[PDB]
């Protein structure tokens, strides 16, 4: 059993308010 | 109207007293309190919303005596007017620079 | 008025704290409450003068008969420097001296609670409360001393002071944890 | 107005349920912070449901 | 002791951003209950105009009478809300609405299929006429007095690209919405501003030194922009605490659990007020402090 | 099918005595969803504003 | 009848999972046969609330 | 059944992005979080609104009382 | 009015699942018995092992009131005061007592001799601590 | 109710302005207890606020078919990785303050997205 696929090519979406 | 001390916890002194506020809530009655507590004539201070669905708000300030809790709460409300002026102010000036 | 007197005296929900199964009680906060408990009664929890009186105030409401003094009453804080910090025992003893009537001492009570002292770490005394004069001295509240458990301080409260004091003490409590528990909430989630 | 669930099944396309919304996806907060939900009440915003959240004839 | 002198000796503003929309700027040693009190009033006690009383001629729509009155009054409208005043409550409705304090938004349109409907269209933009109702098609009439007053100003949603009912042909929408001002604690739809909030100031206190590849990850925690290494001394030192968002990704490693504290100062917050486009930030915020203060005043002169 | 006689009018559980005697409905009696409300007292409920307009009591003038 | 617990598991099997007995946490998630197991448990529970609710009914009024 | 005039949790108005959203979607091989990032919505109260809105009102529409079908 | 007074030399500080307050096993290097166990938040007076530290109890500083301008008191000699009253005195053996303070929960237990604790009574007591 | 069995009435529409807020700048519209979990035992509303919010973030859908993962692919630590590579807390904790006394809060809030 092959684990569960990752969901590659993933970025940052977090940004602090005002950046 | 809008603001009626509680004669049921009023005192003959005036010293300690309650007040009832109408159409408000935390959004005054924390920043009243904070102003308050920062005279150090007074001893007790904080707030008391009685039910969340009634716009009701209590504020209680009980002074160490040679004043009044009536001229406690003017006094917090003037200084109350004071910082919201300074901000203002500084605010502008920031604005402009 | 037969039936209004009749259910204001023999079946109003504070006349009956304890049930006749077994003669233990019935009525209590139940869960957040509680563990809100175990969090300001904590020996790790202290509070300023500010955050102590709004506590105070929001619980007790004098202006509502909550008080016996015609005045809220305090505390002196436990800490004298370098600036004046209070306890969570001690915002439940001042609770206790505002509902409890004056001039009558205070619960001397001695009980536990649900919570083994080896939880809080070595040294621990914390299994074991000792109330005095009206003081919380050692331990944490807890559901043993409210809600569906015996020997506790509310039962004790009940026994002293009949049980409508119980009562206005269970109010009390409902209003003092619930006004707690917005400024530190409290949460559970995949960590724990 | 019905939405589509984040966290569906995969069978949630091989039926195609997408026809009837069944309700929306909520920012749950597991909070103790008002004491109005303890046994197994629940709150929701006023200003969401203002904004129509769970609104229907 | 504490004083108006020794708190505007202290407070200061410090605006990172700015727009017509957005702002982003920072109250420092100021107290947490006057920031919030300033959040809330922004958030709730600021007015502003919207469509409360709508009148309905004829919708065939698909959409509900009451959902369409509802996305309706929903819409933003770019008014400056000093324009007009309050509405009353004991005066008679037919003449509680002056020119003085309503705005009506008429809406007639009418779906009527395409003639030369092309074959394999799917797209409705080509099969219908008017299919579709947008924000931009509720027109703005002046009424009395408006003429010579509103006549600058192009009284129109603030976003006219907003998707009000999509129709067919035969059906019909014909109505007349009265605007009038309003508070965001009355209605959600009332609310100047999509968003107002702040956040105190992360604190990031390195105890221990963190140095050569420790440094390397334990910049990599944080932010990109928020922990940097020094130039000559390889090391870890906080560049810009702001555009840290607190994640605690650090705790997570154990070379790092005691090495490192996350605190945080508690008077310095970063305000962040998005616009709901009938103001600007800059003067929704001016007007939540003047709200404030009037407030205050008003309490202070109330007879007792 | 078979039509009820006296005795099976007032013999068991929907009967008489019992469904008629023992337990009835009554007047000046309400019923709705409960609610938790930590801030009223202990020995209080909460009354919605429909029931008092609806809910009556007889007090003789004095 | 055939000595199997499932399908899954062997017939007459000397094994505790066989058993009932499930080894999984709600935290990592059950396998499919303790899943079976957990649900024939739980119904079982159900049903006897449901007859316990109505069994004290006639005991309590009879002696009332 | 048609796109919210504003989002519930917050208030951004995400009623005039729906046409937009399906046109970024299906001009080009925008991925969605890509398209909701495009598009002004970078908080997830605002995000899932357009990643989660179903569009109902066409199959509504298709029921024309006043057309001969 | 001072009732008691020594200095102390810590041994052993427990964290014991309290990001504040913490634990003292003390031997004081006076008296051959004389032992302390205070709790005490290190966020304001922090102690580490093998520190000495001055402890003395007080029957008044010489109805509470914040610190206004021109007072002094007891507490000007040393760094952290705390206040709490005495609720179990304890009799362990010959010339050998033990009393139990608890300061809002912060419970103080004092061991050695009667010579020296003679002094103390149940009744409120302010603690004052001095490096 | 949640997708979990987690039912129970709306017991007061909280204001937005009395509700608690995160640095985000966002009120949840759904207020739940954290009590319910322990007694009712659903580790499947928590993993379905993780995924929610994972999702929401990086704008794609989550299965949640049973049996997919094991004991050693843990849905929280593939939910945390998904948060923590958009710049949440890897636990799903969001640090909120209150609404009404304005401080932030003791811990964390476990806040997410569920149906
Ligand atoms: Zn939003």
């Amino acid at each position: 059993r092959k684990d569960v696929p990752k969901v590659e090519g993933l970025k940052l979406e977090h940004f602090a308010t005002g950046y | 109207e809008k603001i009626k001390l509680l004669t049921q916890a009023t005192s003959e002194d005036g010293t300690s007293a309650s007040f009832q506020i109408v159409e408000e809530d935390h959004t005054l009655g924390n920043a009243l309190r904070y102003v308050i507590m920062k005279n150090p004539d007074v001893e007790f201070c904080g707030y008391s919303i009685p039910h969340p669905s009634e716009n009701l708000l209590n504020i209680r300030i009980q002074t160490y005596g040679e004043t009044t809790a009536v001229d406690a709460l003017q006094k917090g409300l003037k200084d109350l007017m004071d910082l919201c002026d300074v901000v203002e102010s500084k605010f502008t000036e920031k604005i402009k620079s | 008025e037969n039936a209004r007197a009749e259910a204001l005296n023999l079946a109003n929900t504070d006349s009956q704290y304890l049930t006749p199964t077994s003669g233990s009680p019935v009525r209590g906060l139940i869960q957040d409450h509680i563990s809100a408990g175990v969090w300001l009664t904590s020996k790790d929890s202290f509070f300023t003068r500010e955050q102590y009186q709004q506590y105070i105030y929001g619980c007790i409401r004098p202006e509502d008969g909550h008080t016996t003094r015609s005045k809220i009453v305090t505390l002196p804080p436990t800490i004298f420097k370098p600036y004046p910090l209070w306890t969570g025992k001690q915002i439940i003893t001042t609770v206790l001296l505002n509902v409890t009537p004056p001039d009558m001492p205070g619960i001397n009570l001695i009980s536990k609670n649900k919570i083994k002292n080896e939880y809080w770490g070595k040294g621990s005394l914390e299994n074991e409360v000792l109330f005095k004069d009206g003081a919380l001295l050692c331990g944490i509240l807890d559901k043993s001393q409210y809600g569906a458990s015996k020997y506790g301080i509310v039962h004790s409260l009940h026994e002293v002071y009949g049980p409508e004091v119980a009562a206005k003490v269970l109010s009390v409590l409902g209003r003092l944890f619930t006004n707690y528990i917005t400024a530190t909430a409290f949460t559970c989630g995949m960590d724990d | 107005t019905g939405q589509t669930p984040i966290v569906k099944a995969n069978l949630y396309d091989d039926y195609g349920m997408d026809n009837f919304p069944n309700g929306f996806n909520a920012v749950v907060a597991v909070i103790s912070y008002t004491g109005y939900d303890m046994d197994d009440a629940m709150i929701i915003n006023k200003s969401a449901d203002e904004r129509g959240f769970g609104y229907g004839t | 002791e504490w004083n108006v002198e020794k708190f505007k000796k202290d407070f200061e503003v410090n605006i990172s951003s700015l727009d017509a929309r957005e702002a982003n700027f920072d109250l420092i040693n100021i107290d947490t209950s006057i920031a919030n009190a300033f959040r809330r009033i922004m958030i709730s006690e600021v007015p502003s105009v919207a469509a409360e009383y709508v009148y309905f001629f004829n919708n065939t729509s698909v959409i509900q009478d009451e959902v369409l009155a509802h996305r309706i009054g929903l819409v933003p409208l770019k008014v400056d809300p000093d324009m007009l005043t309050w509405v009353d409550s004991n005066l008679p409705d037919d003449e509680k609405f002056t020119d003085e304090n309503t705005i009506v938004l008429s809406l007639n349109v009418k779906c009527t299929r395409n003639p030369d409907a092309p074959k394999g269209s799917t797209d409705p933009k080509e099969l219908y006429n008017n299919a579709h109702v947008y924000a931009r098609d509720l027109k703005f009439e002046p009424q009395g007095r408006q003429s010579t007053t509103f006549a600058d100003c192009p009284v129109v949603p603030a976003d006219p690209d907003i998707l009000l009912a999509k129709l067919r042909p035969g059906q019909e929408i014909s109505l007349k919405a009265h605007c009038i001002l309003g508070i965001g604690g009355d209605h959600a739809k009332f609310s100047p501003v999509s968003t107002a909030s702040y956040r105190l100031l992360p604190q990031i206190n390195i105890l221990q030194p963190i140095k050569g590849e420790s440094a390397r990850r334990f910049q990599k925690c944080f932010p990109p922009g928020v922990i940097g290494i020094d130039e000559g001394s390889d090391e870890a030192y906080v560049k810009d605490a702001r555009k840290d968002t607190v994640s605690r990704e650090v705790l997570r490693y154990e070379e790092f659990a005691d090495k490192v504290k996350l605190g945080r100062v508690r008077n310095h917050f970063i305000f962040n007020v998005e616009s709901a486009g009938a103001m600007t930030p800059e003067e929704i915020f001016f007007k939540s402090v003047r709200i404030l203060k009037n407030k205050a005043e008003y309490l202070k002169n109330c007879p007792i | 099918v078979p039509i009820p006689g006296v005795k099976q009018a007032l013999e068991k559980k929907e009967g008489l005595f019992r469904k008629h005697m023992m337990g009835k409905r009554v007047n000046y009696a309400a019923r709705s969803v409960i609610s938790p409300d930590p801030n009223i007292e202990t020995n209080e409920i909460g009354v919605p504003p429909v029931f008092a307009v609806k809910l009556t009591y007889p007090e003789p003038v004095t | 009848v055939s000595g199997k617990t499932l399908p899954s598991f062997k017939p007459y099997e000397t094994d505790a999972m066989a058993g009932g007995y499930v080894k999984g946490r709600f935290y990592s998630g059950i396998k499919p046969q303790e899943y079976y197991f957990h649900c024939m448990a739980g119904r079982e529970g159900l049903i006897d609330t449901a007859v316990k609710t109505s069994r004290s009914g006639y005991l309590q009024r009879c002696l009332t | 059944m048609i796109v919210p005039v504003r989002c519930f949790s917050c208030g951004k108005v995400v009623g005039d992005k729906w046409e937009s959203y399906l046109n970024l979607l299906q001009e080009d091989e925008l991925d969605e979080g890509t398209a909701l990032s495009r598009l002004g919505l970078k908080r997830y109260c605002c995000r899932r609104m357009i990643l989660t809105h179903v569009d109902l009102i066409e199959k509504f529409l298709r029921y024309n009382p006043l057309e001969k079908r | 009015n001072t009732l008691f007074d020594d200095i102390f030399q810590v041994s052993e500080v427990d964290p014991g699942r309290y990001n504040k307050v913490c634990r003292i096993e003390a031997a004081s290097t006076t008296q051959d018995q004389c032992k302390l166990t205070l709790d005490i938040n290190v966020e304001l007076f922090p102690v580490a092992a093998q520190d000495s530290l001055t402890v003395t109890i007080a029957s008044s500083l010489n109805s509470w009131r914040p610190p206004q301008a021109g007072d002094r008191s007891l507490a000007d000699d040393y760094d952290y005061v705390m206040y709490g009253t005495a609720y179990k005195f304890e009799e362990v053996s010959k010339d050998l007592i033990a009393v139990y303070y608890s300061f809002g929960g912060l419970l103080m237990r004092l061991e050695g001799n009667y010579r020296n604790l003679n002094n103390l009574k149940q009744e409120n007591a302010y603690l004052l601590i001095r490096r | 109710s949640s997708r979990h069995g987690q039912k129970g009435v709306c017991s007061r529409k909280w204001p937005t302005i009395d509700m608690p807020f995160s640095e985000t700048g966002i009120q949840p519209d759904i207020i739940i207890n954290p009590h319910a979990f322990p007694s009712r035992m659903t580790i499947g509303m928590f993993v379905e606020s993780l995924a929610g919010k994972a999702g929401a973030l990086h704008g794609i859908a989550q299965d949640s078919t049973p049996w997919i993962f094991n004991e050693d692919d843990t849905p929280a630590d593939y939910f945390g990785e998904q948060l923590a590579k958009a710049g949440y807390n890897y636990h799903g904790n969001e640090p909120m303050y209150s609404g009404a006394t304005g401080e932030e809060l003791r811990a964390d809030i476990y806040v997410g997205v569920v149906y």
